[PDB]
């Protein structure tokens, strides 16, 4: 909580931008922290179509390290510039860990059945497919498809990094902001 | 303490003082490095104070190195974009230590220029503390009136009843039972009116002993509707036994209990002791009107409320009484046709005459005697006239907060109208640009990858 | 005067006309030397103001030298870190002469700015100076509150026991004492009340004759308490003759004065003209009341205060009073059969008009009597309804300014933790410092010399 | 909305977690251009904000 601390110090925005985070950080929460119920307020303004309070509260636990009830803009930007500028490696394990909703790391089919649910929760009811019951499971069975080998964290690595899509796609916004 | 940092030199010079009578350690003078003032442009007015003012409290954002965030390098000074006009009282914090409150601005903005420069509401000076929580109460109340959680089946049929039996004037069966409920107590009280006075010979028969065969059955009929609506509101009470401790299920198990209670004392034998006390109480289904009326439930409330008035007025009343009573016994006892035998026979001429009603059949008949009487209905009117505005005015201001609160209730769904066509706009927005601003293109981008990452695509 | 300087070449060319009529003695003209307007930059907002306007009022901060200590030279300008809102009234002094009161900005605030820059608030303009009291009364009422000296054994009992007196919310024998004390109170004045009354023959004879024996011992065992705890509250007195002199003693000593009265007079012969007078002043144990309860004193409170009021009510209603009976003596005097022989007599018929309370055992029974009975009536509703309502707003502000007494001790004894805390706090910094800012460096180094010119140390 | 303009960043964040479940199409982004504060000078008085804080209210 310095602004140098936080600099380009395995930190990757800069000095200005840090300013610039800061001031719309800020602006929505004057104390410095901010809570999981108005993490739910901003997130759910950018996806009116549905609801993203499910998504926003796995997306919080994964923001708020160590379960301390409000995650604090000295942590809030880390998380930000691992997920935006970051590495391959530390993009991965953000995302494994968003998954991963006990303590100890792994993923049954259960854990991020409501992870993709979330995602098909947050569009409403207004697609062309008009969706479905049993979609979310479709997703996650094909999901499972391409790298659950026989039934962990080195198996979502290797598998990410061997097709070139997804790699290509978690990339996208490093360029802009 | 660090307020109080400009008289250092003053302390440094007390120190002096120590040094006759000391023992010389060599106490290593810190050696420190040696002032500019420094620029704060709070969205276009520029505010000057030297930076040292600002360190004394090194808790706050001004006094910290949180405005590093703010500085703006290139034109050397620090920009917020806060209030111009509330950042002035931030300033005089800095400089005396104790804030000041605007009685001309909002209190909402108030707090939120305390909660953005790190200042707490605790330290604020005690000269505008009291209008600040008064001002801070009446938006906390505003709060709490928007947030009563007014909104009103996935499940049985019980919240669907019950949702019908504590609004009545929704739906069409709950109207039906609130008109059958108001019809049936007054027909109810009716009846017991006109049982009670005579219809009609050996003597002046009153209508309860050649009639009342019927209005026995009338009377059985609205204890059973009375007992079987109980019921249904019991079937549909998520709080049984806290609905059951409450006001109106008291007073609906009173009104209830005492056809019962008559039963079951003539099965067994027939004593009139309890008769008359049975029948007084038969007419506590007046009470039960506090549901149909808003004026009962606002009544009640208010008399709940200034209780301690009341039992001040029970006490200064029967001060008084006492007082004046002993006073006329005493000085009214030796009359020749006297009815003023005792305290206790003074009792009914205080009360009659401190309320200024007056009768005529006992008053005093001497010269000490009348003037006490004129002291005690002087008395009475002080007396009772203290606690009446504080009752009709409590009352006033119960009656306008809850006419108030329902015009709140309608700008809240009016306001919520509004979010849900933003978000009907929002998303209409991203159509026609799907058909077919800065922020606007980028905010559709993350839709796009929405729709994208699940093979799905939004449709009108 | 200097206020008017502008108009120096006015008065030096109406001093032309002396010279036709004098004697010129060549009155030696000063030869002045020959105005820029100056920069007052009162914490980032500046205020220009021409130097010649200053200096016409050189007796404060502003016009004098004074204001050489708070010139910045490398800006010429002169830099304040006051307040840049309230510093607008000041310029508007030094133009025109009458200070100007914001209804908008704290007093408190005000009254430093005025200090701060040498005016004084009896210069303030009399358009705002009526105002200007009000809220400074306000806030010295404040002060006067929260410095009440409300704190509650290092020497002997009395005083450790007079607080218990006075404050018997407090401890535990306090509060057995003040519930002792109640009891006895009421079970006097019961045993009163039960002793007038017919309690059963030869005779209705009442409670006082068959029976009474064992009521005499309650009586004399209640004025022995009240004896003793009137003592034990003397024997903790430091202001014992003004205690005395203080109405709670009064009211005591007229309490427990009945009984050795009565027992001084049967000492020695006995004869009833005392015994009814002894007997209604037996009564005034009711009074004792007032320490038990708040609403006895705040009403005592209120009808003092507006003592004058009364006085008026008294004034009016006996003119009223005296105005009506004659009338209606001399319209009522040739009746038949006439209840109003006399004046004195029609007093008791017009004041129980007056009050609207009504007997009906002396009515008018003329047509011209009528008229002024009615008229009698409404005169009095008038003449009563005018004191009542300044009684009760009255009763209603010291009431709530009790209460609002009540949480201003509570502010004052949480500030009282906060500067504690802020101690404890400052203490615990330093030991922090110990064991591994700008001005806490500087600070901890005189609390280091204070450790060793004593060879001590602080330890937690 | 426009309203949470600054949070663009955090949303953006958000969605790297879609990926590992995605189909990657390419979702081409917008590549933006790249924000000094502006004057509004309402009659002697000047008033600074930055432009994108009005911007947010179109």
């Amino acid at each position: 909580p310095e602004g140098l601390e936080q600099l380009e110090a395995q930190t990757n925005f800069t000095k200005r931008e840090l300013q610039v985070l800061y001031r719309g950080f800020k602006n929505e929460c004057p104390s410095g922290v901010v809570n999981e119920d108005t993490f739910k307020q901003i997130y759910a303004q950018f996806f009116p179509h549905g609801d993203a309070s499910t998504y926003a509260h796995y997306l919080f636990n994964a923001f708020d390290t160590t379960q301390t009830g409000s995650v604090k803009f000295e942590d809030f930007v880390t998380a930000l510039s691992i997920l935006l500028r970051g590495t391959v490696h530390e993009k991965l394990r953000w995302t494994f860990n968003l998954y991963d909703i006990n303590k100890d790391g792994y993923i049954n089919k259960e854990e991020m059945m409501d992870i993709v649910k979330a995602i098909y929760d947050m569009m409403g009811k207004y697609t062309y497919p008009v969706l479905k019951e049993d979609t979310p499971r479709q997703h996650v069975d094909v999901f499972f498809q391409k790298m659950d080998k026989n039934k962990t964290l080195d198996e979502f690595l290797e598998s990410c990094q061997e097709d070139d899509n997804i790699m290509r796609s978690l990339q996208l916004f490093q360029n802009v902001m | 303490a660090a307020g109080v940092a400009a008289w250092l030199p003053f302390a440094r010079a007390a120190a002096i003082g120590w040094m006759p009578v000391a023992s010389g350690p060599m106490p290593a003078p810190p050696r420190q490095e040696r002032d500019a003032l420094i620029v704060l442009n709070v969205s276009g007015t520029r505010f000057q104070t030297w930076q040292d003012t600002l360190e004394r409290y090194p808790d706050t954002l001004l006094g910290s190195s949180e405005r590093d965030f703010f500085y703006h390098p290139e034109t050397q000074q620090y920009f917020f974009d806060r209030d111009p006009d509330i950042f002035r009282h931030i300033l005089n914090f800095y400089r005396t230590g104790k804030l000041h409150y605007p009685r001309h601005e909002c209190i909402s903005a108030y707090d939120e220029e305390l909660a953005f420069f790190g200042l707490i509401p605790e330290i604020i000076g005690d000269c505008c503390y009291e209008e600040y929580k008064d001002r801070r109460r009446e938006n906390a109340e505003r709060l709490q009136d928007d947030a009563d959680t007014d909104t009103a089946p996935t499940m049985t049929a019980r919240q669907r009843v019950w949702r019908a039996f504590e609004n009545p004037h929704t739906s069409t069966m709950a109207l039906v039972f609130y008109y059958v409920t108001g019809f049936f107590i007054a027909v109810s009280v009716i009846a017991n009116v006109v049982e009670t006075v005579p219809c009609g010979h050996i003597k002046e028969l009153p209508c309860g002993e050649r009639y009342a065969v019927a209005f026995f059955c009338l009377d059985t009929a609205c204890v059973m509707i009375f007992t079987v609506e109980y019921l249904l509101r019991l079937a549909a009470a998520p709080s049984r036994y806290r609905f059951v401790r409450s006001v109106m299920s008291i007073i609906d198990v009173v009104a209830i209990l005492p056809y019962y209670i008559g039963l079951v004392m003539t099965d067994n034998e027939d004593v009139s002791g309890a008769f008359v006390t049975l029948r007084v109480f038969r007419v506590f289904r007046i009470f039960k009107f506090s549901r149909h009326s808003q004026g009962l439930r606002i009544l009640g409330y208010t008399l709940k409320s200034c209780a301690s008035e009341l039992g001040f007025l029970l006490f200064s009343l029967t001060m008084a009484i006492i007082i004046f009573a002993t006073v006329m016994f005493y000085a009214e006892k030796g009359s020749s046709a006297s009815k003023f035998t005792s305290i206790p026979a003074a009792f009914w001429y205080t009360i009659v005459t401190m309320t200024t009603l007056g009768y005529g059949d006992m008053v005093p008949k001497t010269i000490a005697g009348k003037i006490f009487g004129s002291i005690c209905s002087l008395s009475g009117v002080l007396v009772i006239a203290l606690p009446v505005p504080v009752i009709v005015s409590n009352f006033s201001r119960i009656y306008h907060q809850n006419q108030r609160a329902d015009k709140r209730r309608a700008q809240k769904k009016a306001r919520l109208a509004r979010i849900r066509a933003a978000k009907s706009g929002s998303a209409n927005a991203y159509m026609q640009s799907k058909r077919s601003s800065s922020f606007e293109t980028q905010h559709h981008h993350l839709l796009h990858c929405l729709e994208k990452t699940t093979n799905h695509e939004f449709v009108d």
